[PDB]
């Protein structure tokens, strides 16, 4: 509200900067500290601050992280929300927003006086209206006032043509009728900033990390927390971050990659099944992720029914995602010899073993080749459904009761298409 | 934005170092634009010399690996990097991480035209897959299968079957073809639902916390986890507008100076691994573009899938 | 004016695969595809210091100290089998074709200049020459690098491949192949056509590259080591990683790109290395030096803008040069 | 450096360090009194935080295993 | 001024492999390729309190509940069968040939300076001596650590394999040649001769090594032993891990490279304790101490500073002694 608080403000920020830098230099000769204070104590450092602010920048999306070598065109904008739904972005970021600085290294020290809170909130809004506050605390001569203003307001426009360099990423994205256009993205550094905030926040945050030694010792707690695995880190400057931005600085690379992975990313081998019995209890049972499902199963098994249309929704999609694994489990096996079946053994599951290899009637043309088209097995099915009912819990309640009946109804309908799905395997 | 009158099936395509950095903020499979951008490529080559329209694209990754290691003492990942040459002065260069994958997928191809009556179907799936043979499709090399026990034929399908039996029979066909993967589709109205729920949880809460959540693992106490309805991966949804549309002849040092170039800005939106026979058809498995230059959006996405 | 392009690039030609490592045993190398597959392995090494001290650690009570503390590391390793001899080395090559084409370039009149210019090149002498060092560089085991130096025989098999099946099979001795000297046979004439056809067609050539080395019995051998940066973290690692696609052994794709590029004879430079890898300023990591520096008048890039914009066309040799780094690809063009 | 304590537990370092890769480590062994419960080979630039982290978990299920098998009997 | 190159990396010579241990019958060994592989075992052991107390826990009554309480542990054991008494340990050593050359180097003065000096070494002094200390080496079984220390007789087998098949067979009587004289025998001059033409390049060497030693029936045998960084409870306290292949005790191939060096019998300290391992700084893992210390003139860099740079050449022995380094291999240079 006042310039000459705005002033005693300034002085005295420049005050523990002065003090600070002559005990880091240590100056006991040389006059360096007679420069120093002859320098960065008066209205000359204001025209050192306005030099300085010609070679930084204010950006939101930068393009150094693209090849370092490449000179472009950094940006700072924020895009329109589109009325599309379901998709995240820049527009999002509205209060919480930071801004990244892209130039020299040693001049951020402007950077730092620019976004200060003297009376409330940031300079730069001071700065772009004409408030008799502003405007007069940093200049006594009008001229002064109005060229320090448009260099410091300048920071946060683009500077020069719009370029984008030959390392710079420039991907053609085809028009509906008959055009194209050239996007060249850039590197959302604010989008990454808040997300590693995030991230850091979740992972490393006193409430966080005191939720995770609540489950350590296995007790209650009013929050849970999260975990975040298969993260990947992509660090930008091999050994001088700051030669990148100051965002890029504040974490050194690091840019925490989310993991957008296949399920089938781990893929560990094929295995036959030779000396066992049943495979769906025996090599099938103990892959982890249908032993996660029948955990999930077991769960969901004993549970109450105030949402039991959701639950029992939740539960046919479960059945089929063990119908699915199973599925995809006889493709995988399907890539083995194609006569491991013919292996003498004692205990080797003949009756699924029509099944578990398709491929045992190219060699055997008349031994098994016709039995296979005629018999079309479908007992398979009914031996996974033994196996599902012995790995479903052995509730009473529910059996006396229509759950079971809604469980059953639910699990002929998914084994009748698992059936189905098994019946056309000759073609 | 169109049905396809077949559907092209190019078979397991081996990819041996494919771009794992889909996005600013997501790594390991490539994102569905390169595979796009794969297929208007295709039709930019092959596809006007046939007479027919290559759109769509579905996504099976019967196989992936990506070049990472764990550092010991780390649960994070890193990425394995390459030894690029030596200056000009004979110094080590400044190093770049990107990360480099193997795949192994399958595409189906959406085709409509004249040329699926004018030529046999075979022959133009064939010349399609030696055309798709030489070219790259997440900035890797394609290898071509070369003296192995059999390799895959490509298999063109109609769609306009003899009959609806005919018609399922050749779509359960197809299904098993592609079966040890996983379709790839896009869940943008399971993420605006999820965030709206998430919203009536507590206010003021973006769609990025809602994608976020709908990732990470959450541990709630009485110790159990919040299931997943599926595999629920975040995907680049597409480009946003960043700057006003420039001229052809604007903006410095552009990849050509016939096309307006303008800046943008990636697009996070939710996506789903799951397994091909949990689908009605397989043409609601590919992915379209929807540029709509007016506004940006610049996306690509998988309609007509529920 | 003919003012060079802005953003310039050239797509990879001549891209091989990553180099598959498997082990069996000599005069059984044509039933080898069923040969089982090296597998890279841990071991536990205990060294000592060896390396050189900075006047400071000289001294013997701090050595003693240093040398009482064990030097222990976790290292990857590759061996053949106890019962196997020979290492078979297969990889795929494509030979793509438009090869003088650049992928992305601004200046419409620099289109026609460049294409121009290897047009001019290609109807004078064509990928004769190129061709001919790209099938000597396959028909020796350079690709194999330190597997090739220990070998009682080498054996290299490439067949090419047109449909499904070989429509035309190469055999040839690697060590009898010299890794500096290009000469002519006639074997070798046949394949630098199929690579120049290759090169100048539409489509792509395939071809398969096997390489059975003698190495000996049980002896160890050297896939590609990974890149992998410490990043400071507190934790010990591994200080060897071996590179593998599928519980097999492997050599990284641009390593066999690297071998087979090593055909620039014609650089400043004395030969007493003989060929090097095709590269702008002529890097060579081995050696930690950059031959045909920009102060001489012998770089790609200067080469390039005298050939194209001021018509000043090199040596013949240059030309070649300039050729075998369009064929290699790059990212070029000033801000 | 020093020994950490934690109630009952004791993590003790080895007197003579190692070498691991290129950085110096040692031996950091658990005791519950006299039982010897787990050892780890930890950097010497760890602190006595990270160290006490490192052993963190196989406490924890110590705790465990000791609430589920002195809990006290249940009558209904 | 011709200073040394800042990259100086070398190639090991002498490649052996890990020695796969087996085990049979004395008199058997003639027959001995069916003979079954020595397998890694785990047995448990009891530990008492044997060390030193660190004189504040001297008290009788903490010793006595320590004592009261002994730790438990698995190690893994390897021993014959009890119906074996003597072990077959067998690897493949391979001669390569050039060892003044260095795998990396960035300064081309410098390397052209150690080629002429390495060149004018063999034209005055061969790969004859250090050619005979590694057949000494080879013929006495000191790749047998402690196999070898209580063993009733030890016969190492050598055959020089040409094209797959046994072009020379030597035998030796490991307990007759031992482990501290460097003595003339003819067979033993032929063996060195042989590794003599492998490492001057002027044929290609691989020699297979099998060693039998009657130990005795079930007694434990020595494979290598891997590192263990946790213990824990998961694991059945796993205080030892041996060496192993494919379920096959094994020794090191870095082990059996070390076993071969120790022919450094001129480093400055008497040589009562008898020849070392060839290794900068002259260093002993078991002693604690290094011998050729670099506050003397002796160590390996120095000694090879002098050489190339300064001209200095050193006494003969100590030529032999920088070429064995040379041989051996390294990151040698500084920063």
């Amino acid at each position: 509200p006042t310039w000459q608080e705005l002033r005693q403000f300034i002085e005295s920020f420049i005050q523990e900067r002065l003090q600070g830098k002559l005990d880091k230099l240590q100056p006991d000769e040389d006059d360096k500290r007679q420069t120093l204070l002859a320098t960065h104590r008066r209205e000359a450092w204001l025209a050192d601050a306005a030099r300085r602010v010609g070679q930084l920048q204010l950006v939101t999306h930068t393009l150094k992280p693209i090849h370092p070598d490449a000179r472009g065109s950094n940006l700072h904008s924020l895009p329109q929300a589109p009325g599309q739904p379901g998709l995240a972005g820049s527009h999002e970021l509205g209060d919480r927003l930071v801004s990244d600085v892209v130039g020299n290294a040693a001049a951020l020290d402007v950077f730092k006086f620019l976004s200060l809170q003297y009376q409330g909130k940031n300079l730069l809004n001071w700065l772009t209206e004409d408030s008799a506050e502003a405007l007069q605390a940093l200049s006594d001569n009008a001229e002064q006032a109005r060229e320090w203003r448009q260099a410091f307001i300048g920071i946060t426009t683009v500077k020069g043509a719009p370029a984008s360099h030959s390392l710079a990423k420039q991907l053609y994205f085809p028009l509906p009728g008959s055009g194209y256009h050239l996007l060249a993205p850039l590197f959302p550094t604010s989008l990454v900033h808040h997300v590693h905030a995030l991230l850091r926040e979740a992972r490393f945050g006193d409430a966080a990390k005191a939720a995770r030694e609540a489950r350590s010792r296995q007790e209650s707690w009013p929050h849970g927390f999260s975990e975040y695995p298969n993260l990947a880190i992509q660090k930008f400057g091999g050994t001088k971050p700051q030669n990148i931005s100051q965002l890029n600085n504040e974490r050194r690379g690091e840019n925490w990659l989310l993991p957008s992975l296949p399920p089938n990313w781990q893929r560990q081998n094929v295995n036959a099944p030779m000396r066992h019995s049943s495979v769906f209890e025996h090599d099938f049972g103990r892959t982890p992720e249908v032993s996660r499902l029948t955990r999930t199963l077991q769960r969901f098994l004993a549970k109450t029914v105030h949402n039991n249309l959701a639950i029992r929704q939740r539960r046919a999609q479960l059945v089929a995602q063990i119908c699915d694994e199973a599925l995809q489990y006889a493709a995988r096996l399907r890539e083995l010899e194609p006569g491991w079946s013919a292996t003498p053994g004692c205990q080797l599951h003949d009756a699924e073993q029509l099944w578990l290899d398709p491929l045992r009637a190219q060699t055997d043309e008349t031994f098994l080749q016709r039995r296979l088209r005629g018999d079309w097995p479908a007992e398979v099915g009914n031996r996974f459904a033994n196996w599902l009912n012995r790995a479903v819990s052995s509730d009473s309640q529910i059996l006396g009761s229509p759950e079971a009946a809604q469980w059953s109804q639910e699990l002929s309908k998914e084994l009748t298409m698992f059936k189905e799905i098994l019946e056309d395997e000759r073609d | 934005v169109t049905d396809p009158e077949a559907l092209l099936l190019l078979p397991r395509l081996s990819i041996q170092n494919a771009n794992a950095i889909s996005s600013p903020l997501t790594w390991g499979f490539p994102s569905p634009g390169a595979f796009t951008g794969f297929v208007h490529a295709l039709q930019r080559r092959v596809g006007i010399s046939l007479d027919i329209e290559l759109d769509g694209v579905g996504i099976v990754c019967h196989r992936f690996e990506a070049q990472i290691s764990q550092p010991a003492g780390k649960r994070t990942k890193v990425f394995n990097l390459t030894r690029n040459p030596l200056n000009r002065d004979g110094s080590t260069a400044a190093i770049v991480e990107e990360g480099r994958a193997h795949l192994e997928v399958s595409l189906l191809l959406g085709v409509h035209g004249d040329g699926l009556d004018d030529h046999p179907a075979q022959e133009i799936a064939r010349q399609v897959q030696e055309q798709a043979g030489a070219m790259r499709l997440a900035g890797g090399s394609i290898l071509p299968w070369c003296n192995e026990r059999f390799p895959a034929p490509n298999a063109e399908l109609l769609m306009l079957g003899g009959s609806d039996e005919q018609r399922r029979k050749n779509q359960r066909r197809l299904t098993r073809r592609l079966l040890p993967g996983f379709a790839l589709v896009s869940r943008e109205a399971l993420l605006q639902q999820h965030l709206e729920t998430l919203r009536t949880t507590l206010p003021e809460a973006t769609t990025l916390d809602a994608l976020l959540d709908l990732c990470r693992i959450n541990f709630e106490p009485p110790w159990q986890v919040r299931d997943k309805p599926g595999w629920l991966v975040p995907i680049p949804a597409g480009y946003n507008a960043l700057s006003p549309l420039y001229l052809p002849g604007e903006v410095r040092n552009a990849r050509d100076r016939e096309t307006p170039l303008r800046f943008v800005e990636n697009l996070f939106g939710l996506g789903e691994w799951l397994s091909p026979h949990r689908v009605a058809a397989l043409s609601d498995l590919l992915w379209y573009h929807h540029a709509e230059p007016d506004k940006g959006l610049y996306r690509w996405s998988t309609p007509r899938f529920v | 004016i003919l003012s060079t392009a802005s953003v310039l690039a050239f797509e990879r030609k001549l891209d091989p695969s990553d180099a598959l490592m498997s082990a069996g045993a000599w005069a059984q190398r044509d039933a080898s595809q069923e040969w089982p597959a090296v597998t890279v392995r841990e071991k536990s090494v205990r060294g000592t210091i060896s390396n050189r001290l900075k006047t400071k650690d000289r001294d013997p009570a701090k050595l003693d100290a240093s040398i009482q503390s064990p030097n222990l590391q976790t290292v990857d390793v590759a061996n053949l089998p106890s019962d196997a001899d020979t290492l078979k080395v297969r990889f795929t090559l494509r030979v793509l074709g438009g090869a003088g084409t650049p992928s992305a370039c601004n200046d419409a009149a620099y289109r026609d200049k460049l294409l121009q210019t290897v047009a001019t090149y290609v109807n004078d002498q064509g990928f004769a020459e190129l061709a001919r060092r790209y099938a000597h560089n396959l028909a020796n085991a350079r690709f194999l690098w330190r597997n090739r130096v220990g070998a009682e025989a080498v054996e290299v098999r490439i067949n090419h491949i047109r449909q499904g099946e070989v429509a035309r099979a190469w055999r040839f001795d690697a060590l009898a192949i010299g890794l500096r000297d290009f000469k002519a046979d006639a074997e070798l004439d046949a394949l630098a056509e199929l690579i120049a056809s290759g090169l100048s067609g539409s489509g792509h050539v395939l071809l398969e590259v096997v390489a059975f080395a003698r190495i000996g019995d049980g002896q160890e051998v050297f896939p590609s080591q990974e890149l992998i940066l410490d990043k400071g973290d507190k934790k010990g690692q591994k200080s060897k990683t071996l590179y593998s696609v599928r519980d097999a052994a492997a050599i990284h794709s641009q390593k066999i790109g690297n071998a087979l590029r090593t055909i620039d004879t014609w650089y400043p430079d004395e030969d007493g290395l003989g060929p090097i890898a095709v590269e702008p300023y002529g890097s060579v990591t081995s050696q930690g030096k950059a031959y045909r520096q920009p102060k001489q008048k012998l770089d790609f890039y200067t080469l390039l803008d005298n050939w194209v914009l001021r018509d000043e066309a090199p040596a013949v040799e240059q030309q070649h040069y300039v050729i075998a780094n369009l064929i290699r690809g790059g990212v070029f063009g000033e801000a | 450096m020093n020994a950490i304590h934690i109630g009952p537990f004791s993590i003790t370092p080895a007197a003579r360090g190692l070498h691991y890769g290129g950085l110096p480590h040692h031996q950091w062994t658990l005791y519950y009194g006299p039982r010897e419960m787990a050892i780890k080979t930890l950097p010497d630039s760890y602190t006595s935080s990270e160290v006490r982290d490192e052993f963190s978990d196989i406490i924890a299920e110590f705790v465990i295993d000791a609430r589920h098998r002195y809990a006290p009997d249940v009558l209904e």
